[PDB]
Parts: C-alpha cells; sequence; structure tokens
C-alpha cells in the first residue's frame, strides 16, 4: 500500500515535469537547459540569459 | 543684367522645389526604418516561436 502511493507520486511529478507550458514551448522537459536570451536593451548584445534544466 | 537676373531667380527657385521635394520623401523612409529596427529588437525574445517570428 505504501508503495502505491510512493509509485502515483512519482507519476505526479513526471506529469508536471513534462507538462508545464508557456502557451505551447516547454519549459521543465530540456529545452532551456542551455539558456535562451533575451535583448533587454536597445543595442546589440545587452542581453540576458534564463536556463531552465529538466 | 536686370532681365538676367529675373530669369536666374526663376530658375534658383525651380532647384528649391526639386530639393524640397526630395528631401520631403526621405522623412517616412526613415520613419519605416525606425519601425523594423523596433521589430528586430522584438525578434530577440526567448519566448517567440518560428510562427510569431514568421
Amino acid at each position: 500500500a505504501l508503495k502505491a502511493e510512493m509509485d502515483q507520486l512519482a507519476n505526479e511529478i513526471d506529469e508536471i515535469g513534462k507538462t508545464t507550458a508557456f502557451g505551447t514551448t516547454k519549459l521543465l522537459a530540456g529545452g532551456f537547459s542551455a539558456g535562451k536570451n533575451f535583448q533587454v536593451g536597445a543595442q546589440d548584445g545587452e542581453d540576458i540569459k534564463v536556463t531552465v534544466k529538466a | 543684367q536686370v532681365r538676367g537676373l529675373e530669369v536666374g531667380m526663376r530658375n534658383a527657385n525651380d532647384a528649391i522645389s526639386i530639393a524640397q521635394i526630395a528631401e520631403g520623401a526621405m522623412q517616412e523612409q526613415t520613419n519605416m526604418l525606425q519601425r523594423m529596427r523596433d521589430l528586430t529588437v522584438q525578434s530577440e525574445n526567448g519566448a517567440n516561436s518560428s510562427a510569431d517570428l514568421s
């Protein structure tokens, strides 16, 4: 009984891992493992990198 | 001399007209280039997808 509940909790951890999105792009699956840049200034090269691992 | 100066002022006003038309045309070109600059800065956003880029 204890282990059956452990398995259900691990399944929900996996579901949250694969389901989280910004619209249609996945966030916790490994697509941001090497970060993406957002240009936060007016000139080229003035930008910040956002990194999320799986 | 008097008659030639009269005709010469007419030619000078013709030149001013030409320059004024061309100079006024270049302003809309500047305006559209500023708009394209904003679109290019907006393309540098790690939340855009291929449809937004298109």
